[PDB]
């Protein structure tokens, strides 16, 4: 009743690697912020929209309402 | 075919984000009226897209000014609004629902 | 087995009623594809190893001519995309389409679709139910009509009584002599169908009675023409006299009723100044009367009733409809003045 | 023969899947549904015969709207108008 | 940095595969009363990697009367499949965000059945020759008792993601509603990937396990290795389905926390059933499939159309 | 207001790729500018190869192929 | 990565079924399918409807694509061979796999050649052409099955396989 | 009769547990005044853009602004 | 485009010859399962980029009678091998 | 564009670790002895593989249940919908018509 809970931690750590890796690569390629999901072909419009306009090639930077004043 | 010159294009055109233009949005089109909804009529009555592009403005110029008043009178409750609605996964409204009457303490009233 | 006898049979009908009501391609597709999964079972049901051997080369050739169809309409879906039953407006459709479904009615290419599946099934007993497949596809070229090459149409058709006639006079067994000559019949109304296409139906409702009155005769014991002579003096002598007025009166002789399409038809394919198409066809039928001839030799002059065997007993068979057939299947050629206007 | 039961008693059996444009479920239509329209008003009263050698107009641009076959054709000689001339200046426009 | 991100899920989960072969026998051998793996680890926990590298010095051998391009074949399609099944798996992000990806599911775990179609084929004979084509015959039918029950969640969810499936469960933990369904979402699971009462695939006294049979360890390693990674797998799936956590977009650290925790607990399962109960004799094994399994997932299916309907309680999409 | 900004779009994209194909080649064995391929004046809906030309390099395979296969 | 994608794909698809087309042995038939099935469904993945693709998986290679093999076992059980070591099938692999090239070859690779081959060139990105975008329905492709007005096309389907089992619980 | 469904149910519940469940299914949508509910709800969930119209001569109702007292009860929602 | 052509040679997986034969005919009904998605696919190219929205129930229709017609087709081909054992295509006794 | 190259990493890792296995240390040249032996466990097979009738109505009884799931597949996205009286009765009768067909084969089934 002793000995096997070695044996579960560290089966029970290796599978909390990857769920702490994926949250911490769409949070940090994107700079601190989550991932944009498109389900519905509308939902991708803003995107492809925003891409054109936000500073440079990117769906990740904001524009602000102190940008156009 | 024909087609209008260069000119009657590049227009002061709104260049903003995604989620700050869905920031406010509701407000926006249930208030104006006069241009868009008869911008409708002059794509969905009578379509060619080429022929209607009068009202296309007209929709953009007031838009304009919507903001414009905004950012004067009550901007400081309002980029903390679109902020956290930013922080994303799409975009929902149930998040930041405690933060909305902070903005409409005074879009109902100052304004 | 009897109540599940019946709800197979009675949805072959179903599958060719959705052939009829139908104003879309797809479900033409699935009319007479339901048919090809509901004759199989039909085909075996004493379970001998030559009709297993018959159904399955009954089956793929009804599986492909099956697919051609689809193939067809995929076609002309992209071009302007109706699927309304009209002409196809595509002449690589067309061609394809109608030489697809030339299997089902088997024409004289597409060949031993109709002995070697009738020949030697046990079930002859009916296998009348080969009359619904020959009706099928007729009501879908009734519709197609105005859209077909006329070359096509009428070399399936003139190669039809040409070879369904040669085809069986090297016969005895007496299913291949109804098998063949049921090309001869499917060659007189597809060479009329581009011309007037009512007139044809008149030869078709003709051919469903002449040919049901005729296996309903052959069941009393009836196999092998050796078989037909020794049922004269033996079963009923007016048997003998029966089974003689059918076959003189399915070859045409104008003093009975098979000559009423013909005598018609001729009205029809000339008045369209064409000569040259219906003497050869009307000559070729003359050597499918000597199947019938040398058929009528055997039965009707008592040849060798030997083996002596006395049937002392009745005959208690199902010979349903019989007493109304031979009676519209001969003495109707002064009775119809017009046929063709109740059915066009 | 075509009996056309559906047309006697009012049932749809099939009908609505049939034409490119008559129902959509939420009213999006399809590349070419100002076409079918137009061509179907044409011959609805005609019995057809005349049809194939008198509308012929309506018809003709519906085919070249669905298959897009000399607008493809006429795009693809401009790469032969030019291209060849890739050496020859003339980049136009200039980014963007 | 996409590249690194799929190098960090196949890596760290080989361990968990190799680190539960270990716990495979240290939890069914305190219910024998007797202490696990107790001289090489010092705790046992050194064990698997000194048990893996025997298996690559020990000759793989082929069988002379075997053939050649069908052999070798069958374990590079079981190990593609039991890992590309992990992508599209939200904790609480998936590494790909499918449309519709719990169907995905269904299309990755039918396929897996054509490789022991595969490898009973084509090394040898009867021991695998018929042995393994009553073992086809049972994984075929454990998924129309299996993508019934998977639908029937489906009216009460909404839609095909599996981000909503997680949303519809925030106030719920949707076991309560649908136990009659969770049972036998269990035991096809516990039939469908070959495991220990409905035993024949393995191998007891059956086919003496002619599935396997006949693989030395080279090629065996896998087996055994890919084997083990579908059973982790229908547990990391069941409990995103019913026993669904909670997620917080301010914190998605606490989320795996309370997560990983979960499907441990259920694969536990998998080792505690094995250490009671006996097997099922194939015909019993296939004789409760139709008789008995198979009517009520209907009648529960004819329960959840209109359950919704009369209710006025339609999920929304 | 996000339709009145599309369609602006397109109009700027037909404009240039036919200013800058009107200026490519005049040929007499070649093309009228301002021609349509049908024979109705009636405004039809572009097509990818009205927008994007024979330019296809980038950016338009983003433009196809971009909802497919991932955000 | 190119924009030949889908016509890199349909290449391999054509040669899948040259693979079953002439005579390999019917185990390798069924590796003729499965490689099609999935490249075939790597050109329906496209255009928009995943759904459609999806499943023809899972009722085509997940359903009949067993029992096909699961035949060839209790029938055409003789000593098994594999295709291409023998002489009757490497002389019909080659006789369609120059024209699969070679169809390729001056369909457009020539500038136009000359009149007939022209009309249909390769590319570019008109494969598609669906611009400009929709809205927030669905593809679609996704309200599409229907339950609604089609209801004579589903009491046929369903009555039909209700006799394809009463067919099947006989004979044998 | 009334033994049959005592004396079967003690030779196999297994079945008899699915007949319980396949009736007491179509039975319940004739009955409970829930359900033209989920019809109602599920009429007034806007997919499209509504299309406005013209004035000539009516003037129905429903004029230029929307927040007046001009269209239909769907309003009932948000007091659910 | 392209993509019809292939796949329009890809049709030619009937090719008749190879239709039902030769022998092991298991051979011969392979194709003819593999004639379909030939058909699958051709008609799924079709009816998604032009958005019919309706037509496109139908390739969901198109497995569901040609897998219950080749299941009818195979469970025949057995019968041939109950009785022999091999199935052989140059098995002919009913001549014609 | 990573779905693709999602996966063709997958298989690229699985055929490496089979051929350094199956392939590199193997190669049994010196006595390896593959003489009559490795017949699975057993000797020398003279029957071929006989027909076993109870293991073949298995697989076409799946094949026409497999089916009409796929019909009954798009009852979910059948919810958001118009008149719902058709939707309600036709999604029953499928269920039925998939009962029906247990209930006649229910009366033979075999040693299954
Ligand atoms: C009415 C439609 C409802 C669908 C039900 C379909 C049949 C469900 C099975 C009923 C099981 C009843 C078992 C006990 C019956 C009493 C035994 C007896 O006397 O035989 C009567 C039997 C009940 O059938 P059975 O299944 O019990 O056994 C009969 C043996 N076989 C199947 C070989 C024929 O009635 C008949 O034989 C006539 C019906 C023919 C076969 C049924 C298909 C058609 C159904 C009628 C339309
Ligand atoms: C028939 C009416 C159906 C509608 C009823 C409306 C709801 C009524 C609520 C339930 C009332 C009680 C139902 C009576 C059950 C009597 C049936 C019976 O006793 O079975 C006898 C026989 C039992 O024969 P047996 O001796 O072989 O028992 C074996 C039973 N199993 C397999 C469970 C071990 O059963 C049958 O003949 C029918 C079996 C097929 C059932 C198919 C299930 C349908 C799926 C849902 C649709
Ligand atoms: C008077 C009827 C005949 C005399 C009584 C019946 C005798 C008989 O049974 O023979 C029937 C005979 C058939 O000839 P056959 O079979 O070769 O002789 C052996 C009969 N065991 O011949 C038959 O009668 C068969 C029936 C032939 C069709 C009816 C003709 C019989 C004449 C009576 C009807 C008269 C009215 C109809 C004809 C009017 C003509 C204007
Ligand atoms: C022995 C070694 C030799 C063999 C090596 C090759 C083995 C490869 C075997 C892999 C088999 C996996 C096939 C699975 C296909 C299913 C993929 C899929 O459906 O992805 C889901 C997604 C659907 O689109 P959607 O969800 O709407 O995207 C969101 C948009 N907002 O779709 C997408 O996201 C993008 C769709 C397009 C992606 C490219 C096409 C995917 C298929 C490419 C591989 C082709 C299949 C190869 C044959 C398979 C053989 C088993
Ligand atoms: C009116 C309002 C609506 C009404 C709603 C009412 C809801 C009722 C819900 C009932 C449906 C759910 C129950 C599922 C049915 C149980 C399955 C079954 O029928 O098994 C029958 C099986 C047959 O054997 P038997 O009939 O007993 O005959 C032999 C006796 N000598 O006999 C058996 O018992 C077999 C037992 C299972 C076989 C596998 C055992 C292996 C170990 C499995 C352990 C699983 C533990 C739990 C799973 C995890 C749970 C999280």
């Amino acid at each position: 009743w002793f000995e096997v809970l070695p044996g579960i931690a560290v089966m029970g750590v290796c599978l909390f690697i990857p769920g702490m890796a994926t949250a911490r690569i769409h949070r940090f390629s994107n700079g601190g912020k989550e991932k944009r999901v498109a389900h519905y072909p509308y939902q991708w419009y803003l995107m492809e929209r925003d891409r054109r306009v936000s500073g440079v090639n990117r769906s990740y930077v904001s524009k602000g309402l102190e940008n156009i004043d | 075919v024909e087609l209008p010159s260069l000119e009657d294009l590049k227009v002061q055109e709104v260049k903003v984000s995604s989620s700050v233009l869905k920031a406010a949005a509701h407000h926006y089109g249930a208030q104006c009226d006069k241009p868009n909804k008869e911008f409708m009529l002059c794509r969905w009555e009578e379509k060619d897209p080429r022929r209607c592009l009068e009202e296309g403005k007209l929709v953009n110029q007031c838009a304009l000014e919507f903001f414009r008043q905004i950012k004067r009178h009550c901007a400081e409750p309002f980029t903390e609004y679109w902020t956290c609605i930013d922080y994303s996964g799409l975009q929902l409204f149930r998040r930041c629902r405690k933060q909305q009457a902070q903005f409409d303490e005074c879009v109902l009233d100052k304004l | 087995n009897p109540i599940i006898f019946i709800i197979i049979l009675l949805t072959i009908m179903l599958g060719t009623i959705i052939v009829m009501i139908s104003s879309h391609w797809l479900l033409v597709w699935i009319g007479f594809e339901m048919n090809m999964l509901a004759i199989i079972p039909i085909m075996m049901k004493n379970h001998n190893p030559r009709a297993t051997e018959a159904s399955t080369k009954y089956f793929l050739t009804q599986s492909t001519a099956s697919m051609l169809l689809m193939m067809a309409v995929i076609i002309n879906l992209m071009f302007s995309g109706q699927w309304t039953v009209m002409k196809l407006f595509n002449p690589m459709a067309s061609m394809l389409m109608t030489m697809a479904l030339a299997m089902k009615l088997g024409m004289a290419p597409f060949h031993f679709w109709v002995p070697e599946v009738t020949q030697g099934i046990p079930l002859s007993s009916g296998l009348i139910l080969l009359t619904w497949q020959k009706l099928a596809p007729m009501s879908v070229l009734y519709q197609i009509f105005p859209s077909i090459n006329l070359n096509l149409i009428l070399t399936l058709s003139v190669l039809s009584i040409l070879i369904g006639g040669w085809g069986g006079l090297n016969q005895t067994q007496l299913r291949k002599i109804m098998a063949y000559s049921s090309i001869a019949h499917m060659g007189w109304m597809t060479a009329v169908l581009p011309y007037n296409p009512t007139m044809t139906l008149l030869n078709l409702i003709i051919y469903i009675i002449m040919t049901s009155t005729m296996f309903t005769m052959f069941m009393a014991n009836s196999t092998t023409t050796t078989l037909s002579l020794s049922h004269t003096w033996n079963k009923t002598p007016i048997m003998t006299v029966l089974i003689l007025a059918t076959l003189l009166s399915m070859g045409g002789l104008p003093p009975l009723s098979g000559f009423m399409p013909k005598w018609m038809i001729i009205q029809e394919m000339t008045k369209n100044n064409s000569i040259i198409l219906p003497t050869f066809m009307a000559i070729t039928a003359l050597l499918n009367l000597y199947f019938y001839m040398r058929l009528t030799y055997s039965t009707t002059l008592t040849m060798f009733p030997s083996t002596n065997n006395m049937k002392m007993k009745w005959q208690f068979p199902l010979m349903k409809k019989m007493t109304f057939l031979p009676t519209m299947v001969v003495l109707s050629t002064m009775m119809l003045p017009l046929t063709p206007m109740l059915s066009v | 023969p075509f009996f056309d039961v559906q047309k006697r008693l009012g049932v749809d059996l099939d009908r609505w899947m049939t034409i490119q444009s008559a129902e959509q479920p939420h009213k999006i239509p399809s590349r070419c549904h100002a076409f079918e329209k137009e061509w179907i008003e044409c011959a609805h009263g005609i019995g057809s015969i005349r049809a194939e050698k008198e509308c012929k107009i309506e018809f003709e641009d519906f085919r070249e709207c669905l298959l897009r076959q000399k607008t493809m054709k006429r795009l693809h000689a401009i790469r032969r108008q030019r291209e060849k001339l890739i050496k020859e200046g003339k980049y136009t426009p200039p980014p963007h | 940095m996409f590249m690194i991100n799929i190098l960090m899920l196949i890596i760290p989960i080989l361990l968990a595969v190799a680190f539960l072969t270990l716990v495979e026998r240290k939890v069914l051998g305190y219910m024998q009363l007797r202490k696990g793996p107790n001289v090489v680890g010092p705790y046992g926990l050194l064990q698997p990697i000194a048990d893996a590298i025997k298996l690559f010095i020990k000759e793989p051998l082929r069988p002379a009367t075997s053939s050649a391009s069908m052999f070798i074949l069958a374990p590079i399609m079981a190990l593609g499949l039991a890992l590309t099944m992990w992508i599209p798996l939200p904790m609480p992000y998936p590494l790909i965000n499918m449309n519709l990806g719990v169907l995905f599911m269904l299309a990755m775990s039918s396929l897996a059945v054509y490789s022991i179609l595969w490898s009973g084929w084509a090394s040898n004979s009867k021991y695998a020759l018929i042995g393994a084509l009553r073992a086809v015959a049972q994984t075929i039918s454990y998924e129309v008792t299996l993508a019934i029950i998977l639908l029937s969640v489906l009216l009460m969810s909404g839609s095909f993601t599996l981000s909503t499936l997680i949303t519809t469960q925030e106030q719920m933990w949707l076991i309560l509603p649908a136990w009659p369904l969770a049972m036998m979402w269990f035991i096809s699971t516990l039939a469908e990937t070959n495991r220990a009462p409905f035993d024949l695939t393995e191998g007891e006294s059956e086919l003496v396990s002619g599935f396997n049979v006949e693989y030395a360890a080279g090629p065996f390693a896998l087996f055994f290795m890919a084997e083990y990674a579908n059973i982790i797998m229908m547990n990391i799936f069941t409990a995103i389905l019913f026993l669904g956590t909670s997620h917080n977009p301010h914190m998605p650290e606490l989320y795996t926390i309370n997560f990983t925790i979960k499907s441990l607990l259920l694969t536990m399962s998998f080792l505690w059933i094995r250490a009671s109960y006996p097997r099922f004799r194939y015909d019993q094994l296939m004789h409760l499939l139709w008789k008995n399994f198979l009517p009520l997932t209907l009648a529960l299916c004819m329960w959840h159309v209109s359950l919704p309907i009369l209710t006025s309680g339609i999920p929304p999409q | 207001l996000l339709q009145a900004e599309k369609d602006r779009r397109v109009l700027q994209m037909l404009r240039e790729n036919l200013e800058e194909e009107a200026t490519v080649m005049k040929d007499v064995p070649g093309w009228k500018v301002g021609e349509s391929v049908f024979h109705t004046t009636r405004w039809v809906t572009p097509m990818m190869g009205e927008l994007y030309g024979l330019r296809a390099s980038e950016e338009v395979l983003s433009a196809t192929y971009g909802f497919i296969w991932y955000t | 990565m190119m924009l030949y994608i889908v016509f890199i794909l349909s290449v391999i698809f054509v040669m899948g079924f040259v693979g079953f087309s002439s005579k390999p042995s019917p185990i390798y038939g069924g590796l003729g399918l499965i490689v099609s099935g999935g490249v075939g469904c790597g050109i329906v993945l496209n255009f928009g409807g995943s759904f459609l693709g999806l499943m023809v998986f899972l009722i085509y290679l997940g359903g009949m694509m067993v029992v096909f093999g699961y035949t060839t076992a209790m029938a055409t059980e003789q000593y098994p061979e594999i295709w291409l070591s023998n002489k009757a099938v490497l002389g019909a692999f080659v006789t369609g796999l120059l024209m699969e090239f070679f169809m390729v070859y001056y369909v457009l690779k020539d500038k136009e050649v000359e009149v007939v081959f022209e009309f249909n060139g390769l590319g570019d990105w008109v494969i598609y052409d669906t611009g400009d975008s929709g809205f927030f329905s669905e593809e679609a492709m996704g309200i599409a099955a229907l339950y609604s007005y089609g209801t004579w096309l589903v009491i046929v389907t369903g009555w039909s396989l209700l006799i394809g089992v009463v067919v099947i619980m006989e004979i044998t | 009769v009334a033994a049959f469904l005592k004396n079967v149910w003690a030779k196999e519940p297994v079945l008899v547990a699915s007949f319980a469940i396949a009736g007491l299914a179509v039975i319940l949508p004739t009955l409970s005044p829930y359900t033209k509910y989920s019809l109602m709800i599920n009429r007034a969930t806007p997919y499209n853009y509504p299309v406005p119209l013209r004035d000539d001569g009516n003037m129905p109702d429903v004029p230029s602004h929307p927040q007046d007292p001009q269209g239909p009860s769907l309003e009932w929602l948000k007091r659910l | 485009s392209m993509v019809y052509m292939n796949i329009m040679m890809a049709f030619t997986v009937s090719l008749v010859g190879l239709l039902m034969y030769r022998s092991h005919l298991m051979s011969s009904l392979l194709c003819l399962e593999g004639m379909m998605l030939s058909l699958f696919v051709m008609a799924a190219l079709t009816i998604l980029n032009s958005h019919f929205t309706l037509a496109s129930m139908m390739p969901i229709i198109l497995l569901v009678f040609a897998a219950c017609e080749a299941a009818l087709g195979l469970s025949l081909l057995v019968m041939v091998s109950n009785t022999y054992g091999t199935d052989y295509v140059q098995n002919l006794n009913l001549l014609q | 564009m990573n779905l693709m190259l999602a996966l063709l990493t997958n298989f690229t890792l699985a055929t490496l670790l089979v051929i350094i296995a199956f392939w590199l240390p193997q190669l049994n040249v010196y006595s390896e002895k593959t003489s009559p032996y490795e017949c699975g466990f057993d000797p020398m097979g003279s029957a071929r593989l006989p027909f076993s009738m109870k293991f073949f109505l298995v697989a076409i009884t799946f094949l026409l249940f497999d089916l009409e799931i796929a019909l009954l597949l798009p009852l979910p996205w059948a919810s958001q919908t118009a008149n719902l009286n058709t939707m309600l009765t036709m999604a029953l009768f499928l269920i039925i018509l998939l009962a029906v067909s247990l209930a006649y084969e229910w009366t033979q089934k075999g040693l299954e």
